[PDB]
DNA sequence: AGCAATAAAGTTTCCTTCCTCCTTGCCGATAACGAGATCAACTTGTTTGCGGCG
DNA sequence: CGCCGCAAACAAGTTGTAGAGCTTATCGGCAAGGAGGAAGGAAACTTTATTGCT
């Protein structure tokens, strides 16, 4: 690219160009981690753009190096991309790093393992805090089609269960009970008939009717009780 | 007789000169064209043979072809060409799950065929 | 439900337009906890 | 997948001859067995000539195989599968009989289905000088160019020819081909 | 093990296999080929629609049986159109000619 | 389903890496030239304002410069899908059909006659299908619904997912990057890399380890594409569609 | 609760109520057949020897 | 510890044992293969081995 | 038995509200280390097509 | 023309057999915010129960 000025474009670009090797060799050990670590091209693109941004706003009267001003923005772009893919919070991972440092530090202090009361000590905030944190951090996602082990008998997609299933007779008898409701109340007062019909049938408004009559909905109350007393005159399982 | 459902062309005037083609359609055109339709513009023929595995590939329908082997390639070469299968085989009906063009459901299938003929 | 035949064709862009309902713009699915879209 | 019977008879023209598979030794498929339930290509006759028994087509059941094995026929044609002309399908006549049923096929059946499974099922199981007459009979050599050799006997001057032992009646007992200019004793 | 009616898959809604998970049995192509050798269409219609995928089908047939009614109605498998939806995903105007 | 708009076009692979292309098979150009375009190695003539130079004429970015500094204006030569796009866009079918059928008559030697036929029926296909070679590109694509690539939780809150999603994501990231970049008019090289990575992401979505070597997770195992929803035994045909699990059954 | 009437009506239904049988693998079309039930007291099927 | 835990828990070699009868165990530990890493495969390998 | 009143009790709303927390974006201060590979695959195999490849 | 090289691509069926992880290691402060959050409570509003009159 370029600017309004041209010499401050070619000097710009030459500098930009000269410390692409910079982009590289600082990046070349920010390896083994998440598979974009394997990619390395994302890193280069990111580094170039962060470079441009640093370039745009070099501050020269400070007398810092421009590589020194640059490195910050470089790392910023790197870490930004890395934060982009992960979808878990940050202070989470702070605490994770902290337990890592601490638990190793103290495991060498001691020379043996797994006495969590020490974790409660050295990280003396509370037990429940880490006790939650271990949930929060130490559990990552997995995939769906991993084969089931002792050659490919089936996947994980065949060993799955659900709780929100369909069931055919509950709705059946619910509708049965709906016409039983109208059957019960058809001998009872005209508005409450329509109240409970149109609220329970087509899933409309209740106190919309209390506003229509303007009686305070007390007569509603006892009559509703009576409808219950009227439906407690028969038998039905599904309890 | 299913190994042999193709013949290459000798003459021309109906279609391309030597384009590989159904013997059966060749018989059709000449049973239509070389008749009083015309003495001859249509063409004569060699007679072709084809091993089974690609004969099955080399078919009108893409679907059965698309079912078992090298479906992708089928799909490309068909889809470029705005092709269309007509639900006459078995697999064609079992996949969509319609009644068979034969057996018990032969009768309703011929009914549906004359319906296709009758709108 | 009842239909005659199959046909394959090419996917013109405006067919993508007509078929679609809205344009997606970002990589996420959900919250990491509120098990929500 | 595609194949069925479409039509009852295609009214179509001729097809192939069957003559037996006796070669090397004795019969290995009776002409009867081959015929059984075929349909004739044409009106057919008897060694005492001119005795039609199909008007171009019949169910060739064991009555006929018997009726005809009484006599000495050795060759007949049939409206083969291959010669049926029906567009998208076949006739039942060309096919003959349903073995499992025992009669003429009614229209509407699938075929190559049966073919493929019927041949695939056993296939599991199924990987697992001089010429010297033995018995008397007439000799029959056809399509020969040959010569009385210097000795006085016969030697072949055309690779076409092959020896037969034909019985005294006229049906073949044996057949063994003889090389070009091979030395004969007869 | 036996099984009348129970759980299903989710992506394709046809039943599972395994006595542990109340499993339905499998019906292979070979069994199709044999049936075609006989030529009994309606069997297959049922075998593939109602006892496998057609959910409307399974429902209304259950309804009819308990009503004493031993009759049929077909639909279309979901599993079909899935493929269609895969196809268009791949950038293709797959479609169908209405009657 | 839904969709995504793309910044720039890309091209399809079942149209390309498969046996006979239909893409340059049409053009009369080889594969290798075309990769070196679309992998962004070599420029190529669009349309020489000077007939000094030629259509379909390949330009390395060093010899390109000779022609450039000599003339500058009076040629058009680029590298990528847009180039091939306007190229496909340019050509008429009709005349090519007639001239092929014409000069076929001259020397219909068998391999030659074959190839003439080959192209000619391609042409008739493009005509009579109603299709457009314009539409061989890809600038817009669809978004398959969650239900078919879902993500659901486990007993201990853990998750299980479809890799498809993962591939969609990279695509989107790169495209968004590219827009962000384009807003700044940045130097071109990072743009080039951006679109290399673009098309690579794209076709790897379609079919992973075919053109370039495959993408995997941490396990060292592939990020399974579409095509194997349809293929081998595993596909709908041989697994799900022809063979059936069944109720009202036992043993 | 498995009352005796349950078994009575079972006997009532299953007469004339045929079923389908399958061994694996299906080579030829006789690999399956169509039989008629007879209820028995076990958890294993009896089978007519000749098939 | 991760690797150690792994193939003591992840390898195709490490299996449950067959606690059914003495023979079962003692044989199952006297059992030999040429599979797994640095070995072979069923469909590729043929008859000669 | 039908109808209302007073009093009490529990609310659902619901709305603010001010504490506290939590998350989305940015920009910064010493100087220079090296072009990756990294932990794998074991070569099935016969048939068939097509690009060379003369 | 007739090699040669190279690359592609299929490899029985249905049962079951038990359980899954991670080589990892990924600023760091500020701000402003915007959502949430909880408090304890006010308050329509609603709901019960106990005596009055047709
Ligand atoms: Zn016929």
């Amino acid at each position: 690219n370029s600017l309004y000025t041209a010499e401050g474009v070619m000097d710009k670009h030459s500098l930009w160009q000269r410390y692409v090797p910079l982009v590289r060799h600082e990046a070349l050990r920010l390896q083994v981690r998440l598979p974009a670590s394997v990619e390395l091209d994302d890193l280069l693109q990111a580094g170039g753009i962060g470079l441009l941004n640093a370039v745009e706003r070099y501050d020269a009267l400070q007398g810092t190096a421009f590589t020194t001003y640059a490195v910050q923005r470089i790392r910023g772009a790197m870490l930004d991309e890395l934060r982009s893919r992960d979808w878990v919070p940050r202070s989470v991972r702070r605490n994770a790093r902290e337990v890592a440092q601490a638990i190793g530090q103290l495991e060498q202090e001691l020379g043996r393992n797994a006495t969590e009361t020490e974790v409660a000590e050295r990280l003396g905030i509370d037990i429940a805090d880490y006790r939650q944190m271990l949930l929060d951090t130490n559990n990552s996602q997995l995939f769906s089609y991993d084969e089931w082990r002792e050659e490919h008998g089936d996947s994980i997609e065949l060993v799955t269960d659900d709780h929100q299933r369909e069931n055919p007779l509950q709705q059946l008898l619910d509708s049965n009970l709906r016409q039983r409701v109208m059957e019960a109340i058809e001998t009872l007062p005209e508005r409450e008939k329509l109240v409970l019909t149109l609220y329970y049938q087509e899933e409309l408004n209740l106190k919309e009717i209390g506003a229509v009559l303007e009686v305070g909905e007390s007569r509603v109350s006892q009559l509703h009780s009576q409808a219950i007393k009227r439906l407690r005159t028969k038998l039905g399982k599904l309890l | 007789r299913q190994m042999l459902r193709k013949a290459t062309i000798v003459n021309a005037g109906s279609s391309d000169f030597l384009e590989g083609e159904q013997v059966e359609y060749s018989r059709v055109k000449i049973a239509n064209r070389e008749l009083e339709a015309n003495g001859k513009v249509g063409a004569t023929y060699s007679r072709d043979l084809l091993g089974i595995t690609k004969a099955s590939l080399a078919t009108e329908s893409f679907i059965s072809a698309a079912s078992f082997q090298e479906t992708t390639r089928v799909l490309t070469e068909a889809a470029v060409a705005g092709k269309r299968d007509e639900l006459r085989g078995l697999k064609e009906n079992v996949i969509v799950g319609r009644l068979i063009p034969a057996g018990t459901g032969y009768a309703y299938h011929q009914d549906r065929m004359r319906r296709r003929a009758a709108g | 439900e009842e239909f005659d035949a199959i046909k394959i064709a090419l996917a013109s862009p405006d067919m993508i337009r007509s078929w679609s309902f809205g344009e997606v713009k970002k990589p996420e699915t959900i919250n990491y906890r509120t098990f929500k879209p | 997948q595609d194949l069925v019977v479409t039509e009852d008879d295609c009214g179509t023209h001729e097809g192939i001859m069957m003559t037996p598979v006796i070669e090397g030794g004795d019969v290995k498929e009776p002409l009867r067995d081959r015929v059984l339930g075929r349909v004739t290509a044409e009106d057919v006759l008897k060694p005492g000539t001119a005795d039609i028994l199909v008007p171009r087509n019949t169910l060739l059941h064991e009555q006929w195989c018997d009726l005809l094995e009484e006599n000495s026929v050795d060759a007949v044609k049939v409206r083969s599968v291959v010669s049926c002309d029906t567009d998208f399908g076949v006739c039942a006549h060309c096919y003959g009989r349903d073995l499992a049923r025992g009669h003429i096929i009614n229209k509407g059946e699938a075929i190559g289905v049966i073919a493929a499974q019927s041949i695939g099922e056993p296939g599991t199981q199924l990987t697992m000088s001089s010429i010297q007459v033995k018995n008397k009979g007439s000799i029959k050599l056809s399509n020969v160019k040959s010569v009385v050799n210097s000795s006085g006997k016969l030697v072949i001057t055309s690779r076409n020819t092959e020896l037969k032992l034909i019985d005294e009646f006229g049906r073949t007992k044996e057949s063994y081909k003889v090389p070009y200019g091979a030395v004969l004793a007869k | 093990h036996a099984r009348s009616t129970g759980s299903y898959s989710l992506v394709t809604q046809q039943p599972l296999g395994g006595k542990a998970q109340f499993g339905g049995q499998r019906f292979g192509e070979m069994e199709v080929w044999a049936l075609e050798a006989y030529g009994a269409a309606y069997t297959l219609q049922e075998m593939l629609t109602v006892k496998s995928d057609d959910v409307n089908g399974r429902t209304k047939m259950y309804k009819n049986i308990v009503d004493g009614n031993h009759q049929m109605e077909p639909g279309m498998p979901e599993s079909f159109n899935v493929l269609l939806k895969e196809i268009r995903s791949l950038g293709i105007n797959i479609e169908l000619e209405d009657e | 389903m839904g969709h995504i708009e793309l910044a720039s076009p890309t091209a399809h692979i079942w149209f390309l890496k498969s046996l006979p292309s239909r893409i340059g098979l049409l053009l009369d150009m080889p594969l290798r030239d075309i990769e070196r375009v679309l992998y962004f190695e070599s420029y190529v003539v669009i349309e020489g304002g000077m007939t000094n130079l030629e259509r379909q004429q390949i330009l390395t970015e060093e010899q390109y410069l000779d022609a450039l500094e000599e003339f500058g204006d009076e040629f058009d030569a680029k590298m990528g899908a847009e180039a091939i796009q306007a190229l496909l866009k340019s050509m008429d079918l009709e005349q090519e059909c007639e001239q092929l059928r014409e000069e076929l008559n001259e020397t219909n030697s068998e391999t030659k006659r074959k190839k003439l036929t080959k192209r000619i029926k391609l042409l008739e296909a493009f005509v009579q299908s109603g299709n457009k070679p314009e539409w061989m590109i890809l600038t817009v694509l669809p978004v398959l619904p969650p239900d078919l690539r879902p993500l659901v939780p486990l007993d201990g809150g853990r998750f299980a997912t479809s890799d498809l999603n993962d591939l969609y994501r990279r695509v989107i990231n790169r495209n968004n990057r590219l827009k962000r970049l384009l807003d700044l008019a940045a130097p071109d090289i990072i743009v080039r890399n951006e679109k290399r990575m673009l098309q690579e992401a794209v076709d790897a979505l379609l079919d992973n380890g075919r053109r370039g070597r495959a993408i995997t997770g941490s396990n060292k195992r592939p990020l399974k594409s579409l095509a194997d929803m349809i293929k081998g035994k595993q596909g709908r045909f041989r697994q799900n569609l022809l063979g059936k699990r069944v109720d009202y059954s036992g043993r | 609760r498995e009352e005796a009437v349950v078994w009575d009506i079972l006997d009532e239904v299953i007469r004339e109520h045929p079923v389908l049988l399958n061994r694996a693998p299906t080579l030829h079309r006789l690999g399956i057949q169509a039989f008629e039930p007879v209820l028995i007291e076990g958890k294993a099927i009896q089978l007519h020897p000749l098939v | 510890s991760a690797a150690v835990k792994e193939f003591f828990g992840s390898s195709q070699l490490s299996q449950f044992m067959d606690q059914n009868n003495p023979l079962s165990e003692i044989t199952h530990k006297r059992r030999i293969s040429a599979l797994g890493p640095g070995g072979l495969t069923r469909e590729r390998a043929g008859f000669e081995v």
